[PDB]
């Protein structure tokens, strides 16, 4: 099961990307 | 060089490519890609310097 750790750390800093294009304006 | 201060966000492949200085960058690689980097700050300055070239405000 001990994958998922690094599955939701990629997610979180690719949303905090996301959050970065947000930005963007 | 091409120094960016960034690039935090997305690309481990951003990483590779950019620690070892890849002196090439493929635009098919881009295309495959969104929000490339922005060297977005307000600390100093880069590769460019101003209050040169004498012929323009002389003109």
């Amino acid at each position: 099961s001990q994958s998922l750790i690094q599955t939701i750390k990629n997610d979180i800093v690719g949303l905090k990307a996301g959050m970065a294009t947000l930005e963007g304006m | 060089v091409w120094p960016p201060l960034n690039l935090p966000g997305n690309a481990s492949k951003g990483l590779t490519e950019l620690m070892n200085d890849n002196t090439e960058i493929s635009y098919e690689f881009t295309l495959k890609h969104w929000k490339e980097v922005s060297l977005i700050k307000f600390k100093k300055c880069f590769d460019a310097d101003a209050g040169e070239e004498l012929s323009i405000f002389m003109k």
